[PDB]
């Protein structure tokens, strides 16, 4: 299927994966550790995705 | 799990910067765009490039992996892959040899399923196995050009249909709208799912696998004889230009199934609909509530691309595109150039009297279809200026001729007429004019062809002239010409939305109209799939015994209905539809007599009696036909109540008989062959949180949904197109909501008591 | 006649507040129902999803101080008092655009989105005209949804929306009227 939407393609991964790990918590395959990693990754993804340049690496 | 290995790869990705000006830039639509993007050059002469890369060391390019790595580097003096990795991906190659070792010594895969995968492709060897070959003929066939399914369908349906369903069988989740006509496959649904489970093919494969034994592959073909995919898929084999071939296929009756059903099954509700008054509001309220098998005939008509005309004419009636073409009779045209203003007039004809006609003006040219023989036609204003045909049946040869100068209206055809015309359809109705004209003229041809007159033939080297007889001949009619040349088959590709009218005629957009109710064949055949008239009018089109049963068992399924009337003591419970139905089994010379009888017996049960079940139920049928009594006015008495066909076929008063018998102190009453036995608020847990989800099982009914604890979920299918995810209770909204606005003209209060400078606590 | 339907199924208060609206905006309401029905339902909803939704009075939610405050169907003269209010109570922007709720524990302002085909195709067009300014709710009629994964919604209210818009849709396709 041929996927149509005007928005960015990470924009629709990271809402996307959101999603998957909200329905994968509740059904019981991830647990509260991993699901809170993923909601933590994701939040970083987030950030990098509206950025205007560098990737901003931490020390 | 999955989920969160993407999210890694994800964050991976965002490192290198090139990567990360994609993913934000690029949009979801342009995703089409940039997987096909590559470098390359793609290069001419592929078959010379394989032969040529063939030859050489490394020609295949492999993809990394854990099974990758399964590979060796030599075997036995021989370079199997190779080391040498681009600095893109990190990755490798490999040679012909890799692909043969890895077939040989490498290691066992999980081939499970795959027999149900490719089941498509499997049945293929399945009609090939079972058939018996039969004799061989050589001899010359004349090969008809025609439209035909090249390969036959588990069911047909749409590419915009199908993938629908496609879709909720292998991304349920992605799948998103619950569409209507959808979901209702699924039995096919639910049936793909369990078999394509195990399996860990690629999904992109089985949802190819799903198209091609659900999508139509229509082709043109030169085809004679059998015209159905099952045929077809071999037809190689089956015939040539000069020899033939007998083919009998693994026998389990598919592609003609629903074809042949749909059409008998449309033309019956036609026969029923045409009678009585406002056909068309009948044919509708029928048609709503057929069934073939387990479709409804809605999506059978939409989905198939063939039918007759009854097809058309119904699926115009529920309303989706029919076809280009227009039909007169046995007659079929499609318009090829002109056109034409239908145009009021008074018309003198040949015999002597004044018929209303419209009459069509202008120049015209059609391309013209009847039976086994095609031709095209060329017209004018009551003129048939030119007719071509082709070496055929002689019987729809002449045909053909004969309505072509009906709607010619050549003046000819006018003046032909002798005696009177007029003729009726089945309902006893009067024919229009030219429906008139059409069986005045294949019925008496001679009159005809003596009034067109003759003249010379064209002398064109695949050209010959033809007379009265239908036989070669130097005259010729006055325009018609044969040939020898072969014609292309009907063709009629392109398809057009229509409206109908109360008579179940078909108008075009214009003005003119198409597909008359007229237009229909009369030839009948039994229906090879099993067809179901949910509907009490269409029981009329069954059998004496079965009609019988069906009467009966509605008496049986509305008893607290019909039960409750009988105590009111009024004449309207006798007047039911189904009782209507049941009359046509009667024979009308003692119709009437018989519901004198029956009401006065019934009358008799309610005023110095108790109540009798089995006789109130056996006698209640008879009472529909108005109460026809004796002449010094008390009712007729019978003892048995014979009906149609005879013999077997009656009912007896007292107790027992074939069709109908009850045995009183076990209590089972018997119904032609038939036992039956006579011993004697949750709809608001309805509380939608989602949509249909595999996880919850399969679809749970009334009872166990009771059962289930307050706040949990389940899977209901609701009504008319609804699989829906449903959560149980745990107020009634109206309450609410009214109470949510109290809190709202709370906080506006106080914004108001602030805008002076006040609060209120 | 939809302006039938419309006095049937919904109630007084709504349909007064819902021309209010539409009195606010310069426009017509009696010749133009198609409007003037999604802004009854999306009012509504609105109310909906607060109306059970309760906190107590340390701060957790239950069944029975609300979770959430309602800003859609009040006057602009108000409406934007209160948004204006909350923001700066709680201590965070204000919006730019005029919000429909306001969550009390998650402290974040809401947009409602009312759709008939694909949730996630309208949360989308939403996303494009508000960037991440409020949190987003996208109601189906066709039984879909989106929600965030930290928004406090249950599965009761979520029930509530989505039964409530099916039962329109269904006494629309029974009248001729989709």
């Amino acid at each position: 299927r041929k996927p149509v939407g005007q928005h960015s393609m990470l924009e629709a991964m990271a809402h996307r994966l959101r999603m998957d790990a909200r329905l994968d918590y509740e059904s019981g395959r991830m647990s509260k550790d991993d699901f809170e990693k993923a909601m933590a990754h994701l939040g970083e993804i987030g950030y990098i995705g509206s950025g205007s340049g560098e990737n901003l690496y931490f020390q | 799990a999955m989920t969160l290995a993407k999210i890694e790869l994800l964050k991976q990705l965002l490192r290198d910067n090139e990567a990360k000006t994609v993913l934000k830039q690029t949009t979801v639509d342009q995703y089409n765009i940039i997987r096909k993007f590559n470098t390359s050059r793609i290069e001419k002469n592929p078959s010379l490039r394989m032969k040529w890369a063939m030859c050489s060391n490394f020609p295949l390019a492999l993809t990394k992996g854990d099974m990758a790595n399964r590979i060796p580097l030599e075997y036995k003096g021989i370079q199997l892959k190779t080391n040498a990795e681009d600095i893109g991906t990190k990755g490798q190659m490999c040679s012909i040899a890799a692909v043969t070792w890895w077939n040989t010594y490498g290691p066992i895969g999980d081939t499970e399923g795959f027999e149900r995968v490719y089941e498509s492709f499997f049945l293929r060897k399945m009609r090939l196995d079972n058939a018996t070959w039969g004799r061989i003929t050589f001899g010359p066939v004349e090969r008809v050009r025609k439209r035909v399914l090249l390969n036959p369908l588990t069911k047909e349906m749409p590419p915009d249909e199908a993938s629908n369903v496609i879709m909720e069988i292998l991304f349920p989740k992605e799948a998103g709208i619950p569409r209507e006509s959808t979901w209702i496959h699924r039995e096919l649904i639910k049936e793909k799912r369990e078999k394509l489970k195990g399996t860990m093919i690629t999904p992109i494969v089985l949802a190819y696998m799903l198209e091609r034994e659900l999508v139509a592959r229509r082709r043109f073909l030169p085809v004679a004889g059998a015209t159905s995919a099952e045929f077809i898929e071999m037809l190689h084999c089956l015939q040539g230009e000069n020899w033939r071939q007998i083919y009998h296929p693994g026998g389990n009756k598919l592609t003609e199934s629903r074809s042949q059903s749909m059409i008998v099954a449309c033309r019956k509700i036609i026969r029923r609909s045409i009678v009585a008054s406002n056909p068309l509001e009948l044919a509708v309220e029928i048609a709503n509530k057929t069934v073939i098998d387990t479709e409804p005939l809605k999506s059978c008509l939409a989905a198939i691309d063939g039918g007759d005309v009854a097809c058309d004419i119904i699926r115009a009636a529920l309303g989706l595109k029919i076809r280009q073409r227009q039909r007169f009779g046995r007659l079929e045209l499609k318009r090829i150039s002109g056109r034409g203003f239908k145009n009021d007039e008074e018309i003198l004809i040949g015999n002597g009297t004044i018929q209303k006609i419209g009459i069509w003006d202008g120049e015209e040219e059609f391309h013209v279809r009847c039976g086994e023989c095609r031709g095209i036609l060329k017209k004018s204003k009551m003129k048939l200026e030119k007719l071509l045909i082709n070496s055929a049946k002689k019987e729809d040869m002449r045909d053909l001729i004969i309505l072509c100068m009906v709607f010619s209206q050549d003046t000819r055809m006018f003046q032909g007429v002798r005696g009177e015309i007029n003729f009726l359809n089945r309902a006893g109705q009067l024919l229009s004019p030219m429906y008139q004209l059409q069986r005045y003229f294949l019925n008496r041809s001679n009159d005809l062809f003596d009034q067109w007159g003759y003249e010379e033939s064209p002398k064109a080297s695949e050209l010959h002239g033809i007379n009265e007889s239908m036989n070669a001949s130097d005259y010729t009619l006055k325009g018609v010409v044969v040939t020898r040349n072969v014609i292309d088959d009907f063709s009629s590709t392109e398809t057009e939305k229509v409206s109908i009218t109360k008579n179940l005629s078909l108008i075009k957009r214009t003005g003119e109209v198409i597909m008359g109710a007229n237009d229909v064949s009369e030839l009948e055949s039994q229906a090879q799939l099993m067809i179901t008239y949910d509907t009490p009018k269409m029981w009329e089109m069954g059998t004496t015994k079965e009609l019988v049963q069906n009467t009966y068992q509605w008496v049986l399924k509305n008893l607290v209905t019909l039960k409750a009337q009988f105590l009111l003591g009024k004449e309207d419970m006798f007047q039911w539809d189904a009782f209507e139905a049941f009359e046509s089994i009667i024979p009308q010379k003692m119709a009437g007599q018989y519901s004198g009888f029956a009401r006065a017996v019934l009358k008799q049960m309610r005023d110095q009696e108790v109540m009798k079940t089995d006789q109130f139920i056996k006698l209640l049928p008879f009472c529909f036909s108005p109460p026809k009594l004796r002449s010094n006015g008390e009712p007729y008495q019978f003892l048995k109540l014979v009906l149609k066909g005879g013999g077997e076929n009656f009912i007896e008063v007292r107790k027992g008989s074939p069709l109908f018998s009850y045995n009183p102190q076990t209590e089972v009453l018997t119904i032609c062959g038939r036992m039956m036995s006579l011993k004697g608020a949750v709809l608001a847990g309805f509380l939608v949180s989602g949509k249909y989800d595999p996880d919850l099982g399969d679809f749970k009914t009334i009872e166990e949904l009771e059962k289930l604890k307050p706040g949990e979920k389940a899977n209901i299918l609701l009504y008319q197109g609804k699989p829906v995810k449903v959560v149980k209770r745990k107020s009634a909204l109206s309450n609410d909501i009214s109470q949510g606005i109290k809190r709202q003209r709370m906080t506006v209060e106080s914004m108001g008591w602030a805008l002076s400078g006040w609060s209120h606590p | 006649s939809m302006d039938t339907f419309i006095t049937r199924n919904f109630q007084t208060t709504i349909i007064q507040k819902a021309k209010n609206t539409m009195a606010e905006f310069s426009e017509d309401p009696e010749l133009q129902p198609a409007m003037l029905f999604n802004i009854c339902v999306h009012l509504e909803v609105c109310y909906v999803i607060s109306d059970m939704n309760f906190l107590d009075e340390e701060g957790k939610a239950y069944t029975a101080r609300p979770q959430y405050e309602v800003i859609e169907g009040m006057p602009r003269t108000i409406a934007w008092m209160v948004q204006r209010s909350l923001a700066q109570e709680h201590g965070i922007e204000t919006p730019k655009y005029l919000a429909d709720l306001f969550d009390y524990k998650t402290k974040r302002f809401i947009e409602v989105g009312i759709t008939k085909g694909l949730a996630d195709d309208y949360f989308w067009k939403k996303k494009e005209k508000l960037g991440n300014s409020m949190e987003l709710m996208i109601f189906s009629y066709n039984q879909d949804y989106s929600l965030s994964n930290e928004s406090s919604l249950d599965e009761e209210g979520k029930g509530r929306v989505l039964s409530r818009l099916t039962e329109l849709q269904a006494e629309l396709s029974l009248k001729n009227l989709w």
